[PDB]
């Protein structure tokens, strides 16, 4: 866990001022006042709908998960009210795969890739016994949304540095697009629908093409193929003083 | 496309269930309605050319300043492009009388008009002069039979209360 | 991202070289006209609202077929849409003409553009067109060459803004070709 | 608050670190230009009454039918109620050319005025015409100094902009 | 939140009155010595280490009883903790400062610190204390009275900002109390 | 995921066959020796530090391109995610050689590692030059044959347990060739 | 790469708006103190063999111990890699003395420097000597003018706070 490059190649992330005032004697929270409440509601929607270009007829439609929001500041249920809006199922759920709307949840509320089958199993019996409602809340109500946002600041794609796994790493980048980059490009048909149930990993120019500046991307590419071959089995030795030994 | 069907097809894959009874009875509800709504159908079809050529002239001289040297219809083929601005919401009036709800008009005419006609500086006022005018332009009974008057004119003030 | 000063800055530690006298000439000067940018960025976004208005119409005018049935800005969200991107693509280039360097413009906005365009079947020679004449009026309005909308300014010649305004134009122009 | 301060202590607080002098340079900007900036304040803070006199007139001389029954200005306290709708802006502009920023017309002016102004049925192309008014009517080098004039009219056409 | 210029402003909202020439003396007073608070910011923030480090050892070198086994800074986490709270203190006081109002301490910072100490059971006098030395060594720095850490400035009282900073630390004192 | 006893069962279930008397001498000579495999676990992890920290050096030692700038390993930043790297491989190594079975390092670990090597241009052969450092140390630990570092052990061959932890090394080392 | 400029440039983006005048205020205050915080740029680039030279004798004059065996400078060449690597930090300084901000430094010297000199076992300590040597080695009337000083001092007691 060291990020090495979270707050330096990235800006630092937005949010709430500090969860101390939610203790609530008088207030509960300092009046961040309303000229930095609507950049902070203008960086949410960047963020749930990911750059969904939304019209006012639209955000006509929001005014009332917006009005509770400046009046009690926690973020989280902002989010809440939002994924279970028209405005968020007619962009994600309409048109789209399954496992499309179930990765496109990781990344708009906790900001990182699925790191296996058997996650992305769980979301589909967990929607299949009643609702995609269920979905949303075992995300938002999650111990790891917990210990990542929290009610204080918009879910952002963290650079971990500590993954639990390397595809999760892999993953968060495919799905984080660069700016301008929207999540209308394909009609449906997920990006990581074969990788997740196959295993193998993803394009290594596309995954370069979200990096942030300065982090020599896309280099180191020797010019036969990317993909490693599991069968492969190559003997390399080491150095004896009377030989080489291949310690295999 | 908010119709009685997508409705109801819709909140059956929220749920994630079988349509049920409660789901094929608004289906019926359709059954029933669906011949005095598309009765109108005929109607606005037929006579279309004559009702956008009562209502843009009712604008036109309900707002007469507008053809003033830098307002929206100084000069001619702004006019038609007027009179085809209001032939396209009678259009739309007329598919969402044949869909059964207003899923045409609010995401092909009303979804993101008050962008264009702020930023290209068109009154909305003449808009809504010009579609209440043909609001009251209709009398049921030589028309159409009691039960299409309710439900065009039920359409029309739809996009009169969404464009004010 | 970068900017003018952190331009030179990263190019010396390529070099693992001090930022000495020597290349402190374009930078000193750069600070010279200091108050010539700052005086023509609040001209250009002082008319963001109208140059874009102008710039799609003016895209429709000889394009014609945008309008029609099955046209790519054929229905009010679309042209609501279109209308988002001709004021967004101008702002990024008013970033880049206050930064005095196109480090935040192919790196925020013209990143993947050409692909975003090419999924959602954005017909590009239009664009280009509408982004043209947001080019044309740019210099128009930095020169206070306008037909009206006379702006008091200082008297001199801005041209070096003016043609730094259009090079950034142009690698919008180029980026989604 | 949209001023040179909120924006870089804001800024720090987001990224939990001390001022520093990349900082403290922003409020430098605002020791030279405040004796500029504030000369119009004075000037449009005295100067205030004569201004709305010449804006709302003009105003209403642009669009002569606004008197007419039905409209805004149909009564008489209507139009007074019109001339302190631009007193308002004044006071704000009077207050954003003070605070150094866009912040008290943006939250107090602007946030929410598209509301009042399409239910209430009040055209903003007759606003943005009594302070495009305004915007010209001012000469520069005798009713302020040079640079007075160009922050004035930049707050001035940011509404203008804000409105259209 | 709010700074020097938005307190008169609200204050003058309040009555619905224009910003006259009358008020202006304040404000203009508050231009006057602009360089005087740069140069007194950086100096407080150029020693914000050093002061907190300074300030908690102070505060336990008189009350022992922390250190001992159940004492709110018992343990290295506490030791982290409370070392913390001297940097965020310390940062909203200079934030302050710098604003020229305290219309950011209060809801920001102190709004509702209180009732987080007494859920947490965090002694108040001991932190009172610590708030009370890194006073002490906030005048120290604005008026280069400091026994060493000589600093290089420009002749003048700088005494009114002395007692502004005094008194921001004296309501976050009273905040908690 | 998978270990030694995991292994042989779902080898079984393949065949829907019972895992009989004659699939138990592997295990049972598995169990054999389990106080060396935990004999040998805690003298690799009880210098997991300097191990790593002489890898990481090591590398640099025959190539000092990585220092220079523009190397991968350039500014601390760089060294400090390399010196995550370092632990991260490590660690799974040491899972692996405490469960038996590999089963856990190429699905949390290589499975999609060379990609994400590629993608952020990390150089591939100095890469394995660490990786095999810590290798050979990992057999001189095991053996006890480092030079300092005398661990009490109890007499016999281990040397089995350092060939499956160089094998387990070298798909390591494979992964992201 | 904080900035004075990308700290209201990325201020704006977030908040999605226009740059106003509250942020052209800070590029003005960056217009005035380029003159001063760029005078010291010659006398870092054009002397800073010697600097180094100072600094490094010092550290290790300060901490004995650390040629001893066992420790860091045990050595050559280690000699000659911490004289180097303190080269990188008035390289950076440098850099953020043009910049404006404190860019540079934070991303290249200070982020991640936490690990990188505890692994390898690189007392702190000894980096911050050699750093507050060249602090107070500095004179005001004879290597620079009176403001260049201060800005110079006030980057690398940046460093000098983050270090400890
Ligand atoms: C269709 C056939 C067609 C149009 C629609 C219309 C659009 C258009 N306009 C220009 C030229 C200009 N646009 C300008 C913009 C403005 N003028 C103002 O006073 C406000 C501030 C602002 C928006 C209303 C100006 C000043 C010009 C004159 C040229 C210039 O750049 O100054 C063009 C030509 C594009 C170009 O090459 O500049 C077009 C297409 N004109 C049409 O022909
Ligand atoms: C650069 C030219 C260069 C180095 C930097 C340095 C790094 C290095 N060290 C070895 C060999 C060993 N490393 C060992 C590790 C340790 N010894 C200890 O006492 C502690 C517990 C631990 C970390 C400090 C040991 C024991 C050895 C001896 C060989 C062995 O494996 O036991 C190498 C060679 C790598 C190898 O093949 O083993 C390198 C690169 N040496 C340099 O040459
Ligand atoms: C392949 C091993 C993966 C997989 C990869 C994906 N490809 C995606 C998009 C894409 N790929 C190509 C190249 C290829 N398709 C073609 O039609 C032709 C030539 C006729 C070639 C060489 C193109 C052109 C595109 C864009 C159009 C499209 O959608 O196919 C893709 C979507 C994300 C992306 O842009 O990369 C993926 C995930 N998909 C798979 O299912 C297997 C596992
Ligand atoms: C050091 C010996 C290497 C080297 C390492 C670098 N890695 C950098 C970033 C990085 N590394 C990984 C892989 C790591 N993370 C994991 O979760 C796991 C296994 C579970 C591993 C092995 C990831 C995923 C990342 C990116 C994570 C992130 O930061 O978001 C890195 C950063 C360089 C930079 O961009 O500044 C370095 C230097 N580089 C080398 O040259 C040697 C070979
Ligand atoms: C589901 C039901 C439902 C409601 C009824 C409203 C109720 C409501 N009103 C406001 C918020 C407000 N409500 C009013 C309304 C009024 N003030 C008056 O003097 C009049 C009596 C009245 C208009 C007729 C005003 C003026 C504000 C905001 C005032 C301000 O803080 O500036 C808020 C705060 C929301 C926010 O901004 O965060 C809420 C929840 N919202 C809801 O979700
Ligand atoms: C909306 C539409 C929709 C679908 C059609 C299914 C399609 C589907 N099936 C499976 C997953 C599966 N699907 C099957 C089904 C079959 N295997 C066979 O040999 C038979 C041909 C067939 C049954 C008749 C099996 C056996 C698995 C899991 C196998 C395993 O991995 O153990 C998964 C993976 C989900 C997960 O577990 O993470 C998905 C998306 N899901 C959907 O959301
Ligand atoms: C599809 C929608 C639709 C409508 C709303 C009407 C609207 C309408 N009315 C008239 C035309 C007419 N409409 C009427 C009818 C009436 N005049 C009155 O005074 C009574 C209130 C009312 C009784 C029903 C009369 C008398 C004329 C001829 C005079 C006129 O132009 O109004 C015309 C010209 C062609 C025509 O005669 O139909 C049209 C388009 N017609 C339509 O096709
Ligand atoms: C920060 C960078 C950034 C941009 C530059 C834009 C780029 C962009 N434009 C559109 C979306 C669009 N872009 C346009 C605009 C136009 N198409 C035309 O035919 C004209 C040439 C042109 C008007 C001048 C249109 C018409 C759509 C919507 C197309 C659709 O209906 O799918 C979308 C996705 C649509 C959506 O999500 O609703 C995106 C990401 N947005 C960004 O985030
Ligand atoms: C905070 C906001 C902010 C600004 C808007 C600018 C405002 C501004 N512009 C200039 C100053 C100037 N502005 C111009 C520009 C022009 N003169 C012309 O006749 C051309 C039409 C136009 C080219 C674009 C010129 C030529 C000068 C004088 C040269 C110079 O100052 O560098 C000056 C210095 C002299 C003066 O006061 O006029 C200032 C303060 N500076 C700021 O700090
Ligand atoms: C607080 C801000 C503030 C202002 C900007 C001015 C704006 C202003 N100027 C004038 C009045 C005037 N204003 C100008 C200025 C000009 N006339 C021109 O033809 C040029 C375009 C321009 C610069 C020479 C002139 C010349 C008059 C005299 C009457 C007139 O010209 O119509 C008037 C009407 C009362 C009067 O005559 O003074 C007002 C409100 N007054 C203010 O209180
Ligand atoms: C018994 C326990 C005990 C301690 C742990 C220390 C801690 C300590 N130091 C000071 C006192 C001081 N602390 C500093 C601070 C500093 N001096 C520098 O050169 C650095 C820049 C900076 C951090 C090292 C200064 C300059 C003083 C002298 C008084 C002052 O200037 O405020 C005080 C008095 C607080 C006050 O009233 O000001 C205390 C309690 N002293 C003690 O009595
Ligand atoms: C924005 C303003 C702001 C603050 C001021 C702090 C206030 C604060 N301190 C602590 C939490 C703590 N705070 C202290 C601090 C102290 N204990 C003492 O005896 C001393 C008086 C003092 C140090 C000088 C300690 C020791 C803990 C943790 C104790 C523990 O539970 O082990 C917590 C709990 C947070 C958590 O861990 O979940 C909070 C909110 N945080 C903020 O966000
Ligand atoms: C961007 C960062 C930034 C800064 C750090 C300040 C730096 C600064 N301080 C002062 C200027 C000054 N600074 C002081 C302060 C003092 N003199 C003393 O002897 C006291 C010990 C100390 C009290 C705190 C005084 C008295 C002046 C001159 C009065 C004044 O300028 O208002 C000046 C103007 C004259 C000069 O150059 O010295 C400047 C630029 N301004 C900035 O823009
Ligand atoms: C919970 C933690 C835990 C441990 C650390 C081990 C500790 C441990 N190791 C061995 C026991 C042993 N350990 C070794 C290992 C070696 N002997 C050598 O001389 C080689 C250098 C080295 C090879 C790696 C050998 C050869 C035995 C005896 C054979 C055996 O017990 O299987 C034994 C059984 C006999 C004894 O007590 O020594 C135990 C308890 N077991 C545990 O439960």
């Amino acid at each position: 866990a060291f990020s090495s490059i979270q707050n330096v190649l990235t800006d630092a992330p937005l949010g709430t001022p500090s969860a101390m005032g939610f203790l609530d004697e008088r207030t509960e929270k300092p009046l961040m006042g309303p000229s930095e409440m609507d950049e902070l509601v203008y960086a949410v929607y960047k963020q749930v709908f990911g750059n969904a270009h939304i019209m006012e007829s639209e955000r006509a439609e929001l005014r009332d998960a917006e009005s509770l929001f400046r009046y009690l500041r926690d973020v989280r249920e902002f989010v809440r009210a939002l994924a279970k809006s028209n405005a968020y199922t007619s962009r994600f759920l309409q048109g789209n795969q399954q496992y499309r709307f179930f990765e496109l949840n990781f990344k708009h509320l906790l900001g990182r890739g699925p790191r296996s089958l058997e996650e992305m199993a769980s979301h589909s019996a967990l929607y299949a016994e009643g609702g995609f409602e269920a979905v949303i809340d075992a995300i938002l109500d999650s111990d790891e949304y917990a210990q990542e946002f929290g009610s204080t600041v918009v879910p952002y794609c963290r650079f971990k540095g500590e993954y639990p796994t390397n595809e999760e790493f892999n993953r968060m980048l495919v799905l984080k697009g660069a700016n301008s980059t929207s999540d209308k490009a394909g009609k449906g048909r997920s990006k990581l629908c074969y990788s997740i149930a196959a295993g193998c990993s993803q394009n290594w120019l596309s995954m370069s093409k979200a990096l942030p500046f300065g982090t020599e991307k896309g280099t180191g590419f020797n010019l036969i193929s990317s993909s490693r071959n599991p069968a492969a089995r190559p003997r390399i030795g080491t150095k004896i003083p009377g030989g080489v030994v291949f310690s295999s | 496309m908010k119709s009685v069907i997508t409705t109801v097809v819709s909140a059956a894959d929220a749920a994630g269930r079988f349509p049920s009874n409660s789901d094929l009875e608004s289906i019926q509800g359709n059954i029933q309605r669906s011949a005095a709504r598309l009765e109108a159908a005929e109607k606005l079809a037929g006579n279309h050319e004559a009702v956008v050529k009562e209502a843009g002239d009712a604008c036109f001289a309900k707002y007469a300043y507008l053809k003033n040297p830098g307002e929206a219809g100084e000069n001619q083929e702004k006019i038609n492009k007027c009179y085809r601005d209001v032939d396209h919401y009678m259009r739309l009036v007329n598919y969402c009388l044949v869909v059964g709800g207003t899923g045409p008009l609010d995401e092909w005419g009303i979804a993101g008009a008050r962008e264009v006609y702020r930023t290209l500086n068109l009154p909305t006022s003449a808009y809504v002069a010009s579609i209440a005018y043909t609001r009251d332009r209709l009398c049921v009974p030589r028309d159409m039979s009691a039960q299409a008057g309710v439900e065009f004119s039920a359409y029309l003030d739809y996009l009169i209360n969404a464009l004010s | 991202m970068l900017d003018a000063f952190s331009r030179v800055v990263v190019n010396s530690d390529a070099k693992a070289a001090y930022v000495g006298g020597s290349d402190l000439q374009a930078l000193k000067s750069f600070i010279a006209d200091g108050n010539k940018r700052l005086d023509a960025v609040n001209s250009i976004v002082s008319n963001a609202s109208c140059m874009v208005s102008d710039a799609v119409s003016g895209m429709i005018c000889e394009n014609p077929g945008l309008i029609s049935p099955g046209g790519n800005c054929y229905t009010n969200r679309r042209m609501a849409a279109c209308l988002r991107d001709g004021e967004i693509i101008l702002r990024y280039v008013s970033y880049a003409l206050l930064a005095g360097d196109a480090s935040v413009l192919e790196d925020r906005c013209l990143n993947g553009l050409k692909e975003t365009y090419i999924a959602l079947g954005v017909p590009t020679n239009s664009s280009i067109r509408a982004v043209s004449i947001m080019k044309a009026q740019a210099v128009a309005f930095i020169t206070n060459t306008a037909t009206e909308r006379k702006m008091s300014f200082a008297a001199g010649d801005c041209t070096s803004l003016a043609s730094e305004v259009a090079s950034y134009f142009d690698r919008v122009g180029a980026a989604i070709s």
